[PDB]
């Protein structure tokens, strides 16, 4: 789940 | 079931509450005899839920008898009043019941609308969930980017930030997805987010005592059917039953 979220998603918000 | 005798609630019908999370007036419940319409409006911590039953039969309903159900952990944190509804409704007939409401604290469970009634000498008794949830006393808050980014760096607390990932339910639809935010009581607050395909609210949750300032971020990934919900809020159960309400909505 992390790595998914890495790999869909981000970067932080600024 | 005359004045003062139920029978045990009926186990939850199918109903249209997830529909009300980000929507007010429309049909909760309708199955071939009976029709249940709800009209509402919200204020801060106020609001007030109108409540149609519809006979849709040639005959007459007896003995017809709404309770509203609440715990009492929910009744410490919603308060609702109602007034008493007539126990017969005529074939063809509408019936309407007002229910007054004020959020004293945030809260997670909803209220059960149980009726019971004689159709014929039948026994009719329907539970549904009630779309009385947190997000009715969110106040929409425009705001610039710059004190949006203040703000969501000071809830940087983990306590405060709630995230899930979840798979669309829905088509990945932009301007259905902004009338979804919109409708569930958060501003819209355009160009925060660098990511032109993401999408950022703010409001405010009004109880009782506090104002709770609330903040979110929904990122799509068109591709893979996903979104990627952030909420951050000053209160650690506001984003949490926040986050539970809106991942359902996309």
């Amino acid at each position: 789940e992390e790595q998914v979220s890495k790999n869909l998603f981000g970067p932080p918000l600024e | 079931g005359s004045p003062g005798i139920l029978a045990p609630l009926a186990p939850g019908s199918e109903d249209n509450f997830a529909r009300f999370v980000c929507k007010n007036n429309g049909v909760l419940f309708e199955n071939q005899l009976l029709q249940i319409g709800l009209k509402s409006e919200f204020r801060q911590n106020l609001g007030r839920m109108f409540i149609f039953y519809g006979n849709k039969t040639s005959t007459q309903f007896l003995n017809f008898t709404p309770t509203l159900i609440c715990a009492d952990d929910l009744q410490t944190n919603l308060n609702l009043q109602t007034k008493p509804v007539k126990p017969t409704v005529d074939g063809g007939a509408q019936v309407q019941q007002v229910v007054n409401i004020e959020c004293i604290s945030d809260f997670t469970e909803a209220p059960v609308l149980n009726i019971q009634f004689r159709y014929g000498g039948t026994f009719q008794n329907v539970s549904v969930k009630l779309p009385i949830t947190l997000n009715k006393f969110f106040q929409p808050t425009e705001m610039a980017s710059q004190d949006f980014f203040q703000r969501w760096k000071q809830l940087s607390n983990p306590q405060q930030e709630v995230q899930n990932i979840f798979k669309a339910k829905h088509p990945m639809d932009t301007e259905i997805t902004k009338a979804k935010i919109i409708g569930f009581g958060s501003a819209l607050l355009e160009e925060v987010d660098p990511n032109p395909a993401n999408f950022v609210g703010a409001g405010i949750i009004h109880t009782k005592t506090t104002q709770i300032g609330c903040l979110l971020r929904l990122e799509p990934n068109l591709q893979a059917q996903m979104y990627r919900l952030t909420l951050r809020t000053s209160k650690d159960t506001v984003s949490q039953r926040l986050c539970e309400l809106l991942s359902e909505q996309f």
